[PDB]
RNA sequence: UAAGGUGAUAUGAACCGUUAUAACCGGCGAUUUCCGAAUGGGGAAACCCAGUGUGUUUCGACACACUAUCAUUAACUGAAUCCAUAGGUUAAUGAGGCGAACCGGGGGAACUGAAACAUCUAAGUACCCCGAGGAAAAGAAAUCAACCGAGAUUCCCCCAGUAGCGGCGAGCGAACGGGGAGCAGCCCAGAGCCUGAAUCAGUGUGUGUGUUAGUGGAAGCGUCUGGAAAGGCGCGCGAUACAGGGUGACAGCCCCGUACACAAAAAUGCACAUGCUGUGAGCUCGAUGAGUAGGGCGGGACACGUGGUAUCCUGUCUGAAUAUGGGGGGACCAUCCUCCAAGGCUAAAUACUCCUGACUGACCGAUAGUGAACCAGUACCGUGAGGGAAAGGCGAAAAGAAC
RNA sequence: AGGACCGAACCGACUAAUGUUGAAAAAUUAGCGGAUGACUUGUGGCUGGGGGUGAAAGGCCAAUCAAACCGGGAGAUAGCU
RNA sequence: CGAAGGUGUGCUGUGAGGCAUGCUGGAGGUAUCAGAAGUGCGAAUGCUGACAUAAGUAACGAUAAAGCGGGUGAAAAGCCCGCUCGCCGGAAGACCAAGGGUUCCUGUCCAACGUUAAUCGGGGCAGGGUGAGUCGACCCCUAAGGCGAGGCCGAAAGGCGU
RNA sequence: UACGGUGCUGAAGCAACAAAUGCCCUGCUUCCAGGAAAAGCCUCUAAGCAUCAGGUAACAUCAAAUCGUACCCCAAACCGA
């Protein structure tokens, strides 16, 4: 039966801070926001297929939450994930950055 | 503890010094167990004594029958 | 209890106006109502990051809900709600005494 | 001095924790007379 | 497809708006909101849209 | 059903809709992660790990489905021992958990009262535990009555706080009989004649109604005061509707409604009417409930504390008659009268309220009324079971105060 | 070798002062006893209320113990204030 | 052309009270007679809330005391920079477990919280921040002990255990 | 230089003596109170296999998933309001 992967859609838009980019001149690792259920292997192919970027190996984290907006008694969790993957230097991807 | 056949146990009663006291009491029956059938094996049971009479009256056999239906 | 669709030259039965007529309306169930009947002025408040002060302050959505006689060729009244056959069949859409659309 | 309490969070759901309440006979009630009698958002844990 | 129209063939085939139908959400993905110019329609009508074709399925198939 | 919409704090944004297919309301269906009986093993609930299949496969392998225990049956196996059982495997069935009161069953306190306290009381109550239903339970005389007779069970009124029971103290406390609610009676203990008609269980359908959205539904002005008219005054109209609520104050005629009349693709409660399946019926001749009835001993239940105590039940030991036989008629005996135990089924009046709708109250109106009108069983406190608050009001409308 | 000896850690608490609405619901300061042993300590486990545990004081069983805490019978009873 | 309630005044009754009325208030209130009651508090070491008193008194948490020059700022004894000074150093240093659960870093703001001031903080609001084939948990293994097919017991619940 | 710090460059880099409660030491000696278990690991065979599969070694390559990781930690983040 046909394995109930989210073939494309196991990330999410890529992360962004300070982090982003000055990473990306380590070895044009970038970072990105994957899902919870995302286990590296499911990444890896998620970011070089159909995405055309050829990586290899990442990192993955989690990290969670915790605020208040509101005055008193409204607070909760949130949760979240991490990802870094790589690219070789051969294998670029004529990348889509700029300023 | 329920005895196979006439099924029974314990009932609760009370004491009685005659003078002072209804403390509860607690009956039973009587445990043994034997029984043997002629048309197989020795099947056994544990059955009170007034219960293994009744069987050995005229069951015996022509009561496992309704342990079948248990 | 909607009483308008398009424009419904509404009159005034009570608030501040004697009959002024009007449009806008988007009377409903679960929403508001509001036309020229009434309106008034106070800006609020608009701290720089662009100057989100367009300036001007009049009706935005003024109050004065259901409760209005609507349009009649005549002098004002004129309940409507009446219903007829076929004729789309989606709302009674007629009126009182004789008439139905304006 | 040394309080009365101490922390350790294994060894308190290894007492209370729905494992340690549905496992025995009147601890199933224990969670009815919360979730079921009463209206607790959630109680059972360390 | 739309709504009856969805009904025709039976080839999964149009159940793809995820494949290069859905790259597109992808980029307008960032929050902080940035890319207001015109009518940036980033409103999610294609998610809601992959079910009905989503459904259907069984309608054909089994239920 | 529709001119308006994408629930709330929540606007903003980006959209969807408008003289026959947005949104919303109702029916049926689709999807329904994970934990939880939890059911593949495990387990500090929401997580760890596995066996057998499957497709794809860019053919790496992965996502999904099934694999809990127990019982009825069936199929296959198969020990000690010839057989034969035991035991193993499989398949289909069903059960398991959760629940407000009411119901039946197993077990069962003390405070307290007796102005102490052991009999007795509280009380078979509180509590624990099992089990079932929309009701349970009970129920068609081995009943009661007195020589006339009544006639299953059930609940209400009364007999009566009587008879009686009782350290005859405390206290407990009937029934006969009478008035009502409500009423059905039948099967097996067995063989023929006929033979699928009575009648039951479940499905099929057809009418008629109930429900789960709805449709229509009446009739106001002018003037004065006012910030605002429903208010004062004057002149009209509806009324099977003048319930109530809303509307810048107090409105039958402004808004919603109100009487009243109408409505369903479908989904169904329930009536009937009959088809199908299972069921059996009517009659002739038969039978006609034994470790039982009684009894000794010990306890319990009867209003009844063993009494002079009947009747019921049973832990222990016994043990009969089979119909001019057997039970009862409150120790017991004779007579007379009454009824047939040791198999079973059964609607109604009766009990309750988690919940749904409608409608009411000489019921409260914010330390009142629910602990909780308000993001309350929340915050907080405690290892835990458990405990457990405080807190409503601008205004008619934000016109919430540009400067 | 040793329930051996002096003595830090560690374990314990004999004395005095201070504190006594404290820094503290038992401590601080200066002394004090044991310190290879019936020693001392981390983690987890087992004993449940008339019950446990006790080198024994009615001691300890979550700042509670001549019968724990929580909920219930319950508005116990109160010839007393 | 101002209900209730709130605060004054006059008259009145034997009294509990009644009436009228000025002011405030922004909507309701109820002769008369009859009726039903959660019908009248100063006390119960009464319940709940609010506010006094002591009193601007005690106290500001180890007696390891700090001085100065700049900076910032509305303001600096306390914050940043600098030089001195003193204190700990089998620690008053460093690392981890237990437990905690964003307290970490940056920017900001100073109401409340800091026993004072606060530009400062473990405070508020934002963001950012924990990257493993070799460390740990999962995972193999079993201890104490737990659970336990069937099974043995036991009114039920349930106890024991292969 | 932002005042914290940054880019570049960069010498010597040895010997002698002195130690441990750390390591050889799951040792050696000795004593009485005579000091877990199971798996991995090595090995031996059973049923079964029976030119096969497997076993050992060398190297080539692929795989090593998933959670935790911040900070306090004899303390202002834990137990004591
Ligand atoms: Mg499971
Ligand atoms: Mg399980
Ligand atoms: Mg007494
Ligand atoms: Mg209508
Ligand atoms: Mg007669
Ligand atoms: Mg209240
Ligand atoms: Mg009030
Ligand atoms: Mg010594
Ligand atoms: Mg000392
Ligand atoms: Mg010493
Ligand atoms: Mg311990
Ligand atoms: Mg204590
Ligand atoms: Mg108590
Ligand atoms: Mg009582
Ligand atoms: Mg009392
Ligand atoms: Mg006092
Ligand atoms: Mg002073
Ligand atoms: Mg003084
Ligand atoms: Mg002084
Ligand atoms: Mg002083
Ligand atoms: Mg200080
Ligand atoms: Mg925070
Ligand atoms: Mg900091
Ligand atoms: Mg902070
Ligand atoms: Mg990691
Ligand atoms: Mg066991
Ligand atoms: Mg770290
Ligand atoms: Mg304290």
């Amino acid at each position: 039966m046909i394995r109930e992967e989210r073939l494309l859609k196991v990330l999410r838009a890529p992360h962004v801070s300070e982090k982003a980019s000055t990473a990306m001149e380590k070895s044009n690792t970038i970072v990105l926001k994957v899902a919870k259920d995302a286990t590296k292997a499911e990444i890896k192919a998620a970011v070089q297929k159909l995405f055309e970027v050829e990586v290899e190996v990442v990192n993955t984290l989690v990290v969670k939450g915790k605020v208040k907006r509101h005055g008193q008694r409204i607070g909760r969790r949130s949760d979240w994930k991490k990802a870094y993957v790589t690219l070789k230097e051969g294998q670029n991807l004529d990348f889509v950055g700029g300023a | 503890m329920k005895k196979d056949i006439h099924p029974k146990y314990e009932e609760i009663t009370a004491s009685c010094s005659c003078g002072n006291v209804m403390k509860i009491r607690s009956t039973v029956g009587h445990d043994l167990n034997l029984d043997v059938c002629s048309k197989c094996h020795p099947f056994f049971t544990g059955k009170q004594r007034d219960v293994a009479t009744g069987g050995r009256v005229d069951r015996f056999n022509k009561r496992f029958n309704i342990p079948g239906s248990k | 209890a909607a009483k308008i669709r398009r424009d419904d030259e509404v009159i005034v039965l009570t608030g501040k106006d004697k009959g002024k007529r009007g449009k806008v309306k988007n009377v409903l169930s679960s929403g508001k109502v509001i036309v020229e009947g009434i309106n008034l002025v106070k800006k609020h408040q608009k701290p720089v990051p662009a100057l989100n002060q367009p300036g001007g302050i009049v009706e935005k959505e003024a109050a004065i809900q259901v409760s209005n006689v609507a349009i009649f060729n005549a002098a004002t009244g004129k309940a409507d709600r009446v219903g007829f056959r076929f004729e789309d069949g989606k709302k009674v859409r007629f009126f009182k005494s004789n008439s139905e659309t304006i | 001095m040394k309080r009365t309490f101490q922390p350790s969070v294994l060894k308190r759901n290894r007492s209370h924790g729905f494992r340690a309440r549905m496992a025995t006979k009147n601890g199933r009630q224990v969670l009815a007379r919360r979730r079921a009698k009463g209206r607790a958002r959630l109680t059972v844990s360390k | 497809m739309k709504a009856k129209e969805l009904r025709e063939k039976s080839v999964e085939e149009l159940n793809t708006e995820l494949l290069n139908l859905l790259r597109e959400q992808f980029n307008l993905r960032m929050q902080a909101a940035s890319g207001q110019l015109q009518q940036s329609h980033l409103l999610k009508q294609v998610r809601r849209d992959v079910a009905r074709v989503k459904t259907l399925l069984n309608e054909k198939a089994g239920a």
